[PDB]
RNA sequence: GAACUGGCGAUGCGGGAUGAACCGAACGUAGAGUUAAGGUGCCGGAAUACACGCUCAUCAGACACCACAAAAGGUGUUAGU
RNA sequence: UUUGCUCCACACAAUAUAGAUGGAUACGAAUAAGGCGUCCUUGUGGCGUCGCUGAACCAUAGCAGGCUAGCAACGGUGCACUUGGCGGAAAGGCCUUGGGUGCUUGCUGGCGAAUUGCAAUGUCAUUUUGCGUGGGGAUAAAUCAUUUGUAUACGACUUAGA
């Protein structure tokens, strides 16, 4: 489900005769589609308040597009996840051009490094790092140096045919 | 001219099949120079001839023909499905067939 | 972590010429020539100013950048061996039987011959590697000197001589007899 | 597309080359593989030698002459890999296997024919740099192949003769290229360049 | 007496490096490297060729030997101005790589009649070339 | 040895190599199309697809039922508090 | 042994094809490097250029390809002859000297084709042979039976016999 979009989901408890106009709670949810986004909304509202989908209503769901989707950003993400033997809190840094793409990278990386499935991940917070010297992971820091430039040694060229006649090279 | 060919070379690969059951009514053909279904779309409906030789002369000739035609593409790599008037004899798995340019839409 | 770029710096003294094509390094100093094949390491050599050679690993992991420092040490040892050379000193340790060490000729090859080790009637022969010179130092009792341009070959000949004089079927921490490397330095004294 | 395709096995990974050749032969293409002793297997030499020893212990208990046979030559190791990728017990599999020849070195007449490569099976393109790999000739010698030295000597002889061929070929192609360039910028050359030639 | 080290130079991923996109929506248009995301990702912009400003994998492009001065993270108008100032398109078109692409496309665009002229013209040039080889 | 339900027995078919019971799906005789479960290096029909990472094992690992593995350890390497 | 055997030529008959339909088009080595060209105070040398696929190169027009005269030039390409070499990993192929002869679409010239009826592989290849024709060449053995015992259940083995 990593064709990720971000939605704002606003919902509430159902109005009653004694309590009209409830407090209109809102969440930011990364999900593949609106159905999953509303599911995640009710999942988190059930887990933090005494409101289930039966006693409430979704007032609004809107897709939030990245404000500047074409500038490279440094993102700090806070997650809590479940391992095989406990729950843990984690902080990670992702360099990428949008929030949804950072979160996609986050899910792929948590699956790769911790075998943490989507079920097992709560994204606590995704925030742009305003400036350098606040980045704390070296794998992001090393890309922020001055006049960065590196080669890509050992280029492997795709061959459309079964046999080549030339014993190819890896120069680049 | 040293060449007189007016057909495209093809190879009869196998029958349509699952892992353990084949269907001889459909033949899988690899057309030389075709690598994508998009390219193989050109050849749908083209007549196919399998040409083979016999000792006995039948009707003024010792070389016999099995006719068929390309029906649809198969997979992602340019293989096409073909149906023949009589099914190909399965000893021809790996034999050469001729895909003609008629009927022509170009 | 796959560091983007890691480099090490190699200093080249004035009398030394290093030629590196592909990964075949040759170093030519006043005392002679050394040649090393590094084709198994996958690094990049780049000369800066005829006295400085950079060596780099691009997008390399932990063990690959450990091997980069290893390459730096190997080339440094080549240069130090063609400038000063390597000298290894061995002392003879014995409690009762004096160890008799001689240079001998069997057939076209020099052999370090060891006799009377723990009173043994066996005669131990250690081949001398090419480039390694053998001397028996005077004014110090029972010291043999290994000298050469390659620290690898000198130290391996030293280790061969030390390993061939291991004690068997005895408590070695009591029967301490042997030929042990006592000094690891250069040929020129400074 | 050629009637016979001659594959230089040097630098290829044995299993990927076997899969490619098996599909070629099953689709009715004739393949000659030369320099089987220069094939490559991923993994360290000791690992692949342990694997071959584990192969070596498997034999029919009550009669070893009917058990699995343990061929030591590099060409027969590659042929063994090709079996298992061809259903050799059928008539169609026997025909596909009869479409195949494997050699150590490059014997005649293939020594004067062009050799091709299979880039999807090339180690230099497929293996990650820094990964250990095994050479089939040395593995075969270690498990009992007898003819590594004679093959190396005879391949050196073929390589010197081929180098003389190539020096002559360089002279001729330089002559042809210089004379073609001289005849360039003529009316026919201009028109052919306009047409894309 | 002089130390010699074979450099083994590469094309470099840096801001301002000209890339040729080889597959995707553009598929054969030049773009400029605007900023480096990570080891496999960059931001490119191709305003002259109409390539949208986008973040792309380095496996989707192939670096060219062309390079021009460009500040990090430059916007699309700035890239356009610097591209025009450096005359990147002409420097590309002067390369044998670009003429190879143009020449394969021209061959693909030939008609059957044009192929017939190609055959006759090649025979004539071959006749003259063979005379030159005989004299040589 | 009991409970509820679904099955096998009484049932072929596609998949799990193989198998009463699992997954999918239940069956007149055919044609065409699309799929299920399962797959797409080769055997073997179908991408040696694309993408992000992790792992090198001188007993690697490789799919549910299912054809086992533990307590306890490692400056191996990778993320993190 | 119905005047046997064998090898070149040759027309005939069969034959049966794991599958021809322009060309299998020759360095080696490396890939965190190379190819090619050029120059020199010959190197692990300088300089330039190339790759990013064979999407190439060669070939390729003519009744499945018929009939002909020249022009610059002595080219291109078959067929037999021939000169010398080279190749033993399974060489059985590669290169070259000279003349003869056919074609040449390099260019400009001259005639024909139809009715296979609107397509039908529309037969052009490659094997193995048997019967004839006309030239060349060669002119045995093995087994049974008998015999030996270095062998042996029988076969087999090992010996001998004009």
């Amino acid at each position: 489900m990593a064709h990720f979009k971000e939605y704002q989901v606003i919902g509430r408890r159902l109005p009653t005769e004694s309590v009209p106009e409830p407090k209109l709670f809102r969440m930011r949810i990364f999900a593949s589609n609106e159905v999953i986004a509303k599911s995640r909304y009710w999942y988190f509202l059930q887990k933090l308040h005494k409101v289930k989908k039966a006693s409430g209503e979704i007032v609004s769901i809107n897709q939030i597009n990245e404000a500047h989707p074409t500038k490279v950003k440094n993102f700090g993400v806070w997650v809590r996840y479940d391992s095989r033997s406990g729950t843990h809190n984690m902080y990670k840094e992702i360099r990428d051009v949008s929030r949804v793409a950072a979160v996609e990278t986050l899910y792929q990386d948590m699956a790769a490094r911790h075998r943490a499935r989507f079920r097992s991940i709560h994204i606590l917070k995704v925030a742009e790092i305003e400036k350098t010297a606040d980045v704390k992971r070296q794998y992001v820091k090393q890309f922020l140096t001055k006049d960065l430039k590196f080669p890509l040694p050992h280029r492997v060229q795709k061959s459309t045919k079964t046999f080549s006649y030339k014993r190819p090279s890896t120069f680049y | 001219a040293e060449s007189h060919r007016l057909y495209v070379k093809g190879k009869h690969l196998s029958y349509q099949r699952s892992k353990r059951v084949n269907n001889p009514n459909v033949s899988l053909i690899k057309i030389e120079g075709v690598a994508t279904p998009q390219d193989a779309q050109f050849y749908l409906g083209k007549r196919i001839a399998y040409v083979y030789r016999a000792s006995k002369e039948v009707r003024g000739s010792k070389i016999r023909v099995m006719w068929g035609k390309v029906t649809r593409t198969h997979g992602n790599s340019g293989v096409v499905r073909a149906t023949f008037r009589n099914n190909l004899p399965a000893k021809t798995f790996g034999a050469s067939v001729r895909i003609f340019l008629y009927p022509s839409n170009i | 972590m796959k560091y983007i770029q890691t480099e090490q710096q190699i200093e080249v003294p004035e009398g030394v010429t290093v030629s590196i094509k592909s990964r075949i390094v040759k170093v030519v100093g006043p005392r002679g020539t050394l040649t090393k094949n590094l084709k198994h390491i996958d690094v990049t050599f780049t000369k800066v100013n005829n006295q400085l050679i950079k060596v780099a690993v691009h997008n390399g992991g932990r063990k690959h950048v450990a091997a980069l420092r290893t390459v730096k040490s190997l080339v440094d040892n080549m240069i130090t061996g063609v400038t000063k050379g390597y000298k290894y000193k061995m002392r003879y340790v014995y409690a009762h039987f004096p160890i008799n060490v001689n240079i001998v000729e069997k057939d076209g090859a020099k052999f370090i011959e060891v006799r009377n080790f723990l009173g043994d009637k066996k005669i131990r022969n250690v081949p001398v590697r090419d480039g390694v010179t053998i001397e028996f130092s005077t004014n110090v009792k029972d010291e043999i000197v290994l000298s050469g341009n390659s620290v690898e070959d000198v130290s391996q000949n030293a280790a061969d001589l030390q390993q061939i004089c291991r004690v068997r079927n005895k408590d070695i921490r009591k029967f301490l007899d042997g030929i042990y490397v006592s000094h690891k330095g250069f040929i020129t004294e400074d | 597309v050629e009637p016979v395709v001659v594959i230089d096995g040097k630098g290829h990974l044995v299993g990927r080359l076997a899969s490619v050749v098996a599909k070629q032969l099953l689709n009715g293409q004739k393949i000659v593989v030369v320099r089987a002793e220069e094939l490559n297997i991923s993994g360290e030499f000791f690992r692949n030698k342990l694997k071959y020893h584990d192969f070596l212990r498997k034999a029919t208990a009550f009669n070893k002459t009917r058990g699995p046979f343990h061929f030591r030559a590099p060409s027969r190791i590659f042929y063994k890999a090709l079996r298992g990728m061809v259903s050799h017990k059928t008539a169609r599999g026997k025909a596909a296997l009869e479409r195949l020849k494997v050699f150590e070195g490059i014997p005649p007449p293939y020594d004067k024919k062009k050799r091709v490569v299979v880039p999807q099976a090339l180690r230099v393109l497929r293996l990650k740099p820094g990964r250990k790999y095994t050479t089939l000739g040395k593995l075969s010698t270690s498990v009992g192949w007898k003819y590594e030295d004679v093959v190396a000597k005879l391949e050196a002889k073929r390589k010197v003769s081929s180098a003389e061929y190539y020096a002559k070929k360089r002279a001729f192609t330089k002559k042809v290229a210089s004379a073609n360039a001289t005849a360039a910028e003529s009316d026919v050359a201009k028109q052919l360049a306009a047409l894309g030639y | 007496t002089d130390s010699i080290v074979k450099a083994s130079n590469w094309r470099l991923v840096e801001v301002g490096r000209v890339v040729l996109i080889k597959k995707g929506q553009s598929a054969g248009k030049l773009a400029a490297i605007v900023e480096i995301i990570d080891q496999k990702k960059v931001l490119i912009d191709g305003p002259k060729a109409g390539v949208p400003r986008q973040a792309i994998n380095l496996g989707q492009v192939v670096l060219t030997p062309l390079t021009f001065a460009l500040p990090r993270g430059a916007r699309t108008a700035t890239v356009s101005k610097k591209w025009a100032a450096a005359a990147v398109c002409e420097k590309w078109a002067a390369s044998s790589w670009a003429k190879k692409i143009a020449q394969r496309e021209r061959r693909a665009a030939l008609t059957d009649f044009e192929r017939f002229q190609v055959m006759v013209l090649r025979k004539q040039k071959r006749y003259t070339v063979k005379k030159a080889l005989a004299k040589a």
